[PDB]
């Protein structure tokens, strides 16, 4: 993570209404990760305390406070993947590659992170790598798509 | 000299079941026959089942083929796909497919017929011709529009529009803004998805005239981080519109002041909650504010603050367009206008259905779904997200229309309709439950925050079939506590899909 690069981050944002958000995703989005070491920068610059900070960074699911693996998949847990079979695709994962929700493969090239509604319900089981997306998801297409990225 | 026109959606659906792949097929098979294509991207017709649903511009209109894969492309050329010619794929003349004919597209008038980012698309198709009416009004004037046209909050509380933009308006404050709600964190639900993918100057359209009725200059969309694609089609279009004069300081020369920019959100399924929502927009948890202030007088930074839905705001610019009066005719009681409703989950035809209120569950299963993908019989339908009942068949013929279901304990919500077909386990969906609402609880309430969690423990020993009906019994003690104890719905309507599952199928829970 680029120290540098993050204090210029929040320097560019310390004037926003409500810049906390927005600062937290750049620095997740070109960094990976929000690095303990960012706290104490982001709250001088918004005259907010260190506690206030890794308060909002712990509260939302979105943030990770260390890197991930060189990809974060994420299969959809609610209710309408459900319906077509959500829970037997997410029994799988785990057994392909080995690791249980919110791990990382021993390899580290997988992060494995439910999420809940991609707003693909019509077209589930739902997972998204990065950004991209795939539907119709089950235990073959699973493992092919994660072929793909290794 | 001769161009062929083709249509590959480009919504996040489309793109998830291979449509960038289909473009790039069609572009490489138009090159290695040297014939001249202009590959239009479009949002999505909305019919899911056939996506990715290409499209070919012919004498007859456009003709439809779906669902195309790129392995798909070359015998789609070889039939002649660029004179519309006959393959097994092919639907016919798009416009006539039932399940689109038949419905009264009044918000999603564009979608899937427009390139979602091009200004001529949107104006050609009566883009900002409602901004255009509203810039000759009087601001009270406008908010008078919205009221006499029965629009009520699409995000689900259906609170009239109207009235809540006269509060606003009445307001005394130099700054207002207008919030759109673009959470749509519910199960089921894509139709604001759709909006910010498919049409986005709509929903940009519907915020300024929210600015002119109630003297707001500055907007803000806040999406959740679940949806990369919306977020980024959404500046994308923002920044067009400012290019072109629809935003700014000065728009359309008429001196009015507009500016909008979109927020992601962090992965918290309550910030769908206004306050909650308006306190992550400040950069905090994404905490419940006690509800005696209203956001509409003191929201966002305290000030007057319009919140609406994506749908709410989309539906604004047909209203100022086509005016109350047409608005208000359709639907029934005091449901007015048309719904978006999303057919999603176990269903053989999902989707996005716009009909006016009055049309019933089964008649939007049967008629445009198709009944279950498994083949199965539906056994329970949740409607209007996770905090809905799930609904048996002897449901199914309630008129979709918000008295009408909420005299029974149903939820239209933002319209959306997950089914589960015979093999569904209720016992397991009201665990679930509990389970999603103790990830989700913004921690304000005991209830929410640590009652749902021993919901789901005396779930797990019911599902492992230990002393059922103490175990029953317990569960609903927790939910009357959530149902009195909750400060928003989030705790307060986790015991409808619980009490309903327990309510039609106890035979799910062990129990006779
Ligand atoms: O879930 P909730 O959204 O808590 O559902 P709720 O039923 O409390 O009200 C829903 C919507 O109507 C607004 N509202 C209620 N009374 C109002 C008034 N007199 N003037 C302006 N806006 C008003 C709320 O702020 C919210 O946006
Ligand atoms: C847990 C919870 C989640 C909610 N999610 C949404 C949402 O995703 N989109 C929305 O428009 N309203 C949502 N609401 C409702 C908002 O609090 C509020 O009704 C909003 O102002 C809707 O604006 P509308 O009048 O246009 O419907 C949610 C409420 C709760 C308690
Ligand atoms: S009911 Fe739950 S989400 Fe709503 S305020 Fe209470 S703790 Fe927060
Ligand atoms: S429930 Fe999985 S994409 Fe919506």
């Amino acid at each position: 993570a680029d120290a540098t690069r993050i204090a210029a981050i929040v320097a560019a944002r310390q004037d926003i209404p409500g810049a906390l958000l927005p600062i937290l995703h750049e620095i997740q989005d070109t960094q990976g990760y929000i690095p303990d070491a960012a706290v104490p920068v982001i709250a001088r610059a918004l005259n907010l305390s260190r506690a206030e900070v890794h308060g909002v960074i712990t509260f939302y699911h979105h943030f990770r406070q260390q890197p991930a693996g060189r990809h974060v998949v994420q299969v959809c847990r609610a209710e309408a993947c459900q319906s077509v079979g959500a829970e037997a695709l997410a029994e799988h994962a785990q057994r392909a590659l080995g690791c249980g929700f919110h791990e990382t493969t021993a390899d580290g090239q997988v992060t494995l992170e439910p999420v809940y509604c991609l707003g693909q319900c019509a077209c589930g089981p739902a997972v998204m790598v990065g950004e991209q997306l795939h539907g119709y998801v089950d235990a073959r297409r699973f493992d092919a798509l994660v072929r793909s990225l290794r | 000299i001769t161009i062929t026109t083709i249509f590959v959606p480009r919504d996040s659906t489309a793109l998830a079941l291979g449509a960038d792949d289909v473009a790039r097929a069609i572009a490489r098979e138009a090159a290695a026959r040297n014939e001249h294509v202009r590959i239009v991207r479009n949002g999505s017709r909305g019919m899911f089942w056939l996506e990715p649903l290409v499209e070919v511009q012919t004498g007859a209109g456009r003709v439809a083929y779906g669902p195309v894969s790129a392995a798909d492309v070359p015998g789609l050329f070889d039939a002649g796909l660029l004179q519309g010619g006959e393959h097994a794929l092919s639907q016919g003349v798009t416009e006539e497919i039932p399940f689109l004919k038949q419905q009264e597209r009044l918000t999603f008038a564009r979608v899937g017929i427009t390139d979602p980012l091009s200004l001529d698309d949107y104006r050609a198709h009566e883009g900002f011709a409602g901004l255009e009416r509203a810039l000759a009004m009087q601001p009270a004037e406008i908010v008078q529009e919205v009221t006499d046209s029965g629009l009520r909050g699409r995000g689900g509380a259906a609170f009239p529009t109207g009235i809540k933009w006269k509060t606003v308006l009445g307001a005394q404050s130099a700054v207002k803004y207008i919030v759109c709600n673009a959470d749509e964190g519910d199960s089921g639900t894509f139709s604001d998805r759709m909006v910010m993918e498919d049409d986005p100057f709509m929903l940009i359209e519907g915020m300024t005239i929210a600015a002119l009725a109630v003297g707001a200059e500055q907007g803000y969309i806040y999406c959740r981080s679940e949806y990369p694609h919306a977020i980024a089609v959404l500046e994308s279009a923002i920044g067009i519109a400012n290019a072109a004069g629809w935003l700014g300081d000065d728009i359309r020369g008429s001196g009015k002041r507009f500016h909008l920019e979109v927020r992601k959100g962090a992965g918290a399924y309550v910030c769908g909650e206004e306050t909650a929502l308006l306190e992550s927009l400040e950069g905090r948890r994404g905490v419940v504010r006690a509800k005696p202030p209203l956001p509409a007088l003191q929201g966002l930074f305290g000030k007057p603050t319009v919140i609406n839905n994506v749908i709410s705001l989309a539906t604004v610019p047909v209203i100022l367009a086509r005016g109350a009066q047409y608005y208000r005719d359709y639907g029934m009681g005091r449901s007015r206008g048309t719904l978006p409703f999303q057919l999603a989950g176990n269903i053989k035809q999902g989707g996005l259905v716009e009909k006016a209120f009055g049309v019933t569950l089964r008649e939007l299963l049967v008629d445009y779904g198709g009944g279950t993908r498994s083949g199965r019989a539906i056994r329970a339908v949740q409607v209007g997200g996770p905090l809905g009942a799930y609904l048996p068949e002897s449901r199914f013929d309630v008129p979709l229309d918000y008295e009408a279901y909420a005299a029974f304990g149903g939820v239209v919500g933002h319209g959306g309709i997950v089914v589960f077909d015979e093999t569904v386990d209720m016992a397991k969906q009201a665990r679930y439950a509990m389970e999603f609402c103790a990830i989700e609880s913004c921690g304000k309430c005991t209830p929410c925050r640590i009652g749902s969690t021993r919901g789901v423990e005396v779930m797990d020993r019911i599902i492992a079939g230990e002393q059922p009906v103490k175990h029953v019994a317990l569960v609903r003690d927790l939910c009357d506590t959530m149902l009195n104890g909750s400060l928003c719905a989030m705790g307060g309507m986790t015991p409808y899909p619980v009490l309903s599952a327990l309510n039609e199928f106890p035979e799910d829970f062990g129990l006779a």
